[PDB]
């Protein structure tokens, strides 16, 4: 959608925003990551690990504001989530809601 | 240009004559006609919608003189008529032609017409009797063709215009109530319809104020004498005509207090206004609070009496902007101008208004005035803004006299002597609109009817300020609070004051205080209210002390922060009840009105000693039908848009349309969508070219623009407080839809009057719960039940909000419900997701905050409030049984009702066409297979995928195609050649060219992504969900 971006200019209809990736561990999907976060010249954020968190109240609100503020303001880019389970648990929660308020 | 005009009885039309002065400058061969418009000098502050005239040629008529015909308006000609007016031609031809006009006919003329064996008779009567031509006669908006029996309703598309027998659409109407015996002229009856009275007893008549300034221009007499304005009076040429003239150089108006002093002048002819009445300005009105008139009379007073007084005193007469430091140097400079620019004549205790104005200080004038008498030019400028008075409290006179009265002063030799401050009451409205006549800002005016708490206020403090006072009285402590702001407080508070001439002494808080600096006293805004009141409490009574915004000073004990600002919060809170005590305790009539954002943020200590706090809601639907009528009202609009023309709506609004499409919570600043239409008519306006075939003599607002600027402001308010809109296409109001539907109308409608008359006083109101797979109906019916039967859909839209860490959850779910109540027919939509969570109500999550806010909201779900309250409720669930019935139980969500099923005929392929015409579709994809390639169960939520997928993989195709078409071009031309400097250059208009097809489709569908839900979940969830919703 960078590369042929007339073909892709026009017809705003329908589209789909992102992907999700998963399989078995060591089947090359971090690779996949890597080879298209430099070859392809489009720019890569890379939020590798459970970072978002923070310590003070509600902090990664905030933090999730920048990032997504960073990634609209630099041109466009990709934002990669890796074990988005650390970041994206189910909804049910005993504990704070400053882990349940990020998703 | 100016031109004298005059008034003729030829026929109710006809093309009325000019001077031929003007008439051959215009009326040349380029024209069989001459056409133009008519303007008079009417009285009010702008002036009104122009009129077209029709003209020949005539030369007995003096230079510059015109003809009208004298019905036009609808008074007698004997009345006085123009000094002068405005006309200018019509250049160009430019004549517009109606293109509709709407007539009433009594009874008796109707059926005469209609009588008429064919239709050109009956246009043939049309024409005769009231003279009408073709092409040729210039019509208006509500023009009576005679009196009493029959008249044009209204015109379109423009005010005014030609008519044409056959292409100008004429309606015709008679209705059976007879509005036409109360529409005659003006001209009610002849000028001898009053008896004759002689000069016996004083005759004195009510008193009325005016309604804005007079012009010196329109005046009969001869304004000859530098005379300052100072005691013109008008009358309707009745109760002076008698006397033997109408000019008389000074009129006494009463002695029953003490004697006042006014002139008489004959109002002209077009007025409108109380019959038989005197009017005279605020200085008069001054003098007589009580509506005595018990001796207005005239004698032979001469042209001067008493032409000389020395050290005339003056004094002040309190009130707020009297009082403040900022603005004496001004104040008192001006009123040597008041004093000093023209002869007046004064009373003995007497007051005297003047103007001083929107901050227009510390912008001195000069640094030097002796050289020259140049103040009056400034006046075209300074549009004034704000009154006070001064109270001379005496009269100087030094020589023998009659009595110490009646005097006049001299610029020359009446010097001035100021002395200390003074009390009077002020004017109340009902007794005289003073803000008008200056053309200030004016403040609202409720009718006390239909507004509750601007009733409940004003009683309180009117049986206050005097009634009580003569024995002993209760001081007055009265708080307003709102849950929303803006609500127009100050608004009630300032229309409080006009309405009982209390004096207001608004202190906000914000602006006068400067606290936050947190230093390590309060002293400062103590002493600063304190001595602030202090100045001006004395000799100002009664007083209303206002605190705006309150809560920036006092507010609750926040006692887990840090210790030595807690004591600074203590120290102020007490100390300011002090002052509280100390006023209304030290002086008499405070009464401290006071404001709030919201009223629990008023600590414990200080919130009981007030009495009875008045919560302000936001406006109903009856409320914002009077406050449209006040923003839309007829110079509001015109007050400072300086432009070369009025602005009017004049027809076609509806204004409960208006109230009622979207203004439900738009609770105030209506003021902004009355000026978004005032904008997009403005623009529409001056963007016409000068020739454009036609001209627009004034501003029209139309209904349709004003509908754009109301979804305007709600989407722009969407983002500071979420709002649905209606993005919806081809997929509404399908009543057919289902058997789901009669249920759904059978239960909408019993709490509402208009489908169901009972009350549902014992009636249990419930709301309406779906249920079943997800993804098969369950938010398009909210929208559409919402906007076809029921009028606001705001959703929650928020559940998953739950809560901070502060327990609020409950205040939030509360607001929740305001909002509701607000826009009262509103309807909530439920996500019913995490907020609902309670299984089995003590298993999940510990039964924490959830628990609580589950209770809170089946608690507050429907305690059968009122019918008229409006809150209904409608939720979607995938199963009743995710919940342990707390909120599900019988009353509450009841009459649960089924999503159904589609797979007997899934009515979607159609759609799968339809929403698809959008992108091409003319590849053979139109077939059926596409879809029946998939069992008929297929689930309808996959669709949205299949043709984005399918899509996809179009701009896939040719994508390989121009990846071949680039490598042979660098295969020919060069390999270094850019991917996007080559699909740049050799770019064309087929690059839209996005291959699709047939294989396209299906390679898609059994590529990737078979269904959402398809396989065996839908199918037993439905079965089971319809089995057990017997
Ligand atoms: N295309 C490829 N196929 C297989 N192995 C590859 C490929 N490219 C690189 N490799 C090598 O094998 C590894 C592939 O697995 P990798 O370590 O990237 O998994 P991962 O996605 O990080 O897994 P997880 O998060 O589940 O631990 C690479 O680290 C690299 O050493
Ligand atoms: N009933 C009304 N009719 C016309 N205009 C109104 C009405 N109520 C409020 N307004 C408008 O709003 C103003 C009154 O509210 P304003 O914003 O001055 O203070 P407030 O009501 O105390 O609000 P807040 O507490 O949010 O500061 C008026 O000057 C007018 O412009
Ligand atoms: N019978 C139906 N009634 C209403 N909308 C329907 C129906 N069938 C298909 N639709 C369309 O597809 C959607 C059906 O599912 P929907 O109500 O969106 O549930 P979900 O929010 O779970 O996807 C609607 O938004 C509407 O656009
Ligand atoms: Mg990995
Ligand atoms: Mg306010």
């Amino acid at each position: 959608p960078t590369k042929y971006e007339p073909i892709f200019v026009n017809c705003p209809l329908r589209l789909r925003s992102g992907i999700l990736l998963y399989g078995y561990p060591g089947c090359g999907k971090t690779l996949l990551a890597s080879a298209v976060a430099q070859q392809c010249g489009l720019n890569f954020i890379s939020v590798k690990g459970p970072e978002i968190l923070n310590k003070f109240i509600g902090a990664s609100e905030q933090n999730i504001r920048e990032l997504f503020e960073r990634a609209q303001s630099v041109k466009p880019c990709i934002l990669f989530f890796d074990e988005f389970d650390s970041i994206a648990p189910k909804r049910g929660h005993d504990s704070t809601g400053v882990t349940d308020r990020v998703v | 240009m100016k031109a004298s005009l005059t008034f003729s009885l030829s026929g109710i039309y006809a093309p009325c004559s000019i001077s031929r002065d003007i008439y051959l400058e215009y009326g040349d061969k380029k024209a069989e006609c001459l056409y133009g418009t008519i303007r008079l000098p009417q009285y009010g502050p702008g002036c009104t919608p122009g009129k077209i005239v029709h003209c020949v040629l005539d030369d007995s008529l003096p230079f510059c003189s015109i003809v009208v015909p004298s019905k036009l308006f609808g008074f007698m000609p004997t009345q006085p008529t123009m000094d002068f007016c405005y006309f200018e031609p019509i250049l160009d031809n430019v004549v517009p032609v109606l293109d509709s006009v709407t007539f009433l006919i009594n009874e008796q003329l109707y059926s005469k017409l209609m009588d008429l064996p064919q239709e050109m008779q009956q246009i043939q009567f049309l024409h005769y009797k009231y003279n009408i031509n073709s092409m040729e006669t210039v019509v208006h908006s509500r023009d009576i063709l005679t009196s009493g029996l029959c008249q044009i309703l209204n015109c379109s598309p423009f005010p005014q215009g030609l008519v044409d027998f056959t292409e100008t659409q004429l309606i015709l109407v008679n209705d059976t109530e007879q509005k036409l015996s109360a529409l005659k002229y003006a001209n009610e009856d002849e000028e001898y319809a009053l008896p004759k009275i002689g000069t016996n007893s004083a005759l004195s008549i009510d008193l009325e104020s005016l309604p804005c300034t007079i012009s010196r221009d329109l005046l009969r007499p001869a304004p000859h004498i530098n005379d300052d304005n100072s005691i013109y009076a008008f009358t309707d040429a009745e109760t002076l005509l008698r006397l033997d003239v109408t000019s008389g150089s000074f009129i006494t108006v009463s002695n029953m207090g003490c004697v006042r002093l006014v002139k008489l002048f004959v109002l002209l002819l077009p007025n409108g206004f109380k019959k038989r009445t005197i009017y005279a300005p605020p200085k008069i009105i001054a003098s007589f609070p009580d509506c005595s008139v018990v001796t207005i009379s005239k004698s032979n007073i001469g042209h001067t009496d008493i032409p000389i007084a020395n050290q005339v005193f003056i004094s002040r007469v309190g009130g707020w902007l009297q009082s403040q430091k900022c603005f004496q140097n001004i104040i008192l400079t001006t009123l040597k101008k008041f004093f000093s620019e023209s002869k007046r004549i004064l009373c003995q205790n007497d007051l005297i208004p003047i103007a001083f104005d929107s901050s227009m200080a510390d912008l001195n004038i000069a640094e030097e005035n002796d050289e020259s008498d140049d103040e009056d030019e400034l006046g075209q400028y300074y549009k004034n803004d704000s009154l006070v008075w001064f109270f001379v409290t005496s009269a100087e006179l030094d020589c023998f006299s009659k009595d110490n009265s009646h005097f006049i002063i001299d610029p020359n030799r009446t010097k001035l002597i100021t002395t200390n401050i003074t009390n009077r009451r002020p004017l109340p409205l009902s007794r005289s609109n003073l803000q008008r006549y200056y053309g200030f800002a004016e403040t609202f005016y409720y009718d006390l009817h239909i507004f509750p708490y601007v009733r409940q206020l004003v009683n309180i403090l009117e049986t206050s300020f005097n009634c009580s006072q003569r024995g002993i009285t209760l001081n007055a402590s009265v708080l307003l609070h709102s849950t929303t702001n803006n609500v127009g407080k100050a608004t009630m508070v300032r229309f409080a004051s006009k309405y009982l001439g209390i004096h207001l002494l608004e202190i906000d808080c914000l602006s006068l205080t400067s606290n936050s600096r947190q230093l390590d006293s309060t002293s400062k805004i103590i002493g600063y209210i304190r001595a602030k009141c202090e100045n001006v409490l004395p000799y100002a009574s009664p007083a209303v002390i206002f605190l705006a915004h309150l809560d920036s000073i006092l507010l609750d004990v926040n006692a887990n922060q840090d210790p030595e600002a807690i004591k600074l919060q203590k120290s102020i809170n007490f100390e300011m009840s002090k002052l509280l005590d100390d006023f209304t305790f030290k002086f008499p009539g405070t009464t401290f009105v006071g404001s709030v954002n919201n009223i629990d943020n008023v600590p414990s200590s200080f919130r009981s000693h007030m009495r009875f706090e008045i919560l302000v809601p936001v406006p109903s639907e009856a409320q914002r039908l009077r406050i449209f009528q006040w923003y839309l009202s007829s110079h509001e609009l015109n007050r400072d848009v300086q432009q070369k023309v009025p602005v009017s709506y004049m027809d076609n609004i509806s204004f409960s349309s208006l109230s009622s499409y979207s203004a439900g919570l738009t609770p105030l600043d209506i003021k902004s969508i009355v000026e978004t239409a005032r904008m997009t008519a403005t623009a529409r306006f001056y963007q016409e070219s000068k020739k454009c075939g036609w001209l627009p003599q004034s501003i029209l607002i139309t209904q349709e623009d004003l509908s754009k600027a109301t979804s305007k402001a709600r989407n722009e308010f969407s983002v500071s407080i979420g709002a649905p809109q209606i993005p919806n296409v081809t997929w509404d109001d399908i009543g057919g839809i289902d058997f789901v539907k009669g249920e759904i109308l059978d239960t909408i409608d019993m709490p509402l009057k208009h489908p169901e008359l009972f009350t549902s006083g014992m009636k249990k109101r419930s709301g309406i719960l779906f249920y079943g797979p997800p993804g098969t109906g369950k938010t398009l019916m909210a929208k559409a039940i919402a906007t076809n039967f029921s009028l606001n859909f705001f959703s929650v839209k928020g559940p998953e909000l739950l809560n901070m860490y502060i327990g609020e959850s409950e205040a939030n779910v509360r607001r929740v419900f305001q909002k509701a109540r607000e826009a009262k027919p509103c309807v909530i939509f439920f996500d019913q997701i995490d907020s609902v969570a309670p299984k089995r109500g003590n298993q999940g999550d510990s039964g924490g905050v959830m628990d609580r806010i589950v209770s809170q909201l089946l608690a507050e779900l429907d305690g059968m409030s009122t019918d008229a309250d409006g809150v209904f409720v409608i939720g979607a669930t995938n199963r009743p049984d995710l919940l342990d019935e707390a909120l599900l139980r019988p009353g509450r969500f009841d009459k649960l009702l089924y999503l159904g099923i589609p797979d007997t005929d899934t009515k979607q392929l159609n759609i799968l066409e339809a929403l698809t015409r959008k992108f091409v579709l003319d590849n053979d994809v139109k077939l059926i297979e596409l879809a029946k390639l998939c069992p008929f169960n297929y689930t309808g939520a996959d669709f949205y995928a299949l043709c984005s997928d399918a899509m996809l993989n179009a701009m896939s195709r040719i994508a390989r195609m121009v990846e071949k078409k680039v490598s042979q071009h660098n295969e020919l031309t060069g390999e270094n050649i850019s991917t996007r400097r080559w699909f740049d250059k050799i770019a064309t208009k087929e690059d839209t060219k996005v291959v699709v097809k047939m294989e396209d489709f299906l390679k898609a569908q059994e590529q990737l992504t078979p269904s959402v839900s398809r396989a065996e979940l839908n199918h037993y969830e439905a079965v089971r969900a319809n089995f057990e919703g017997a």
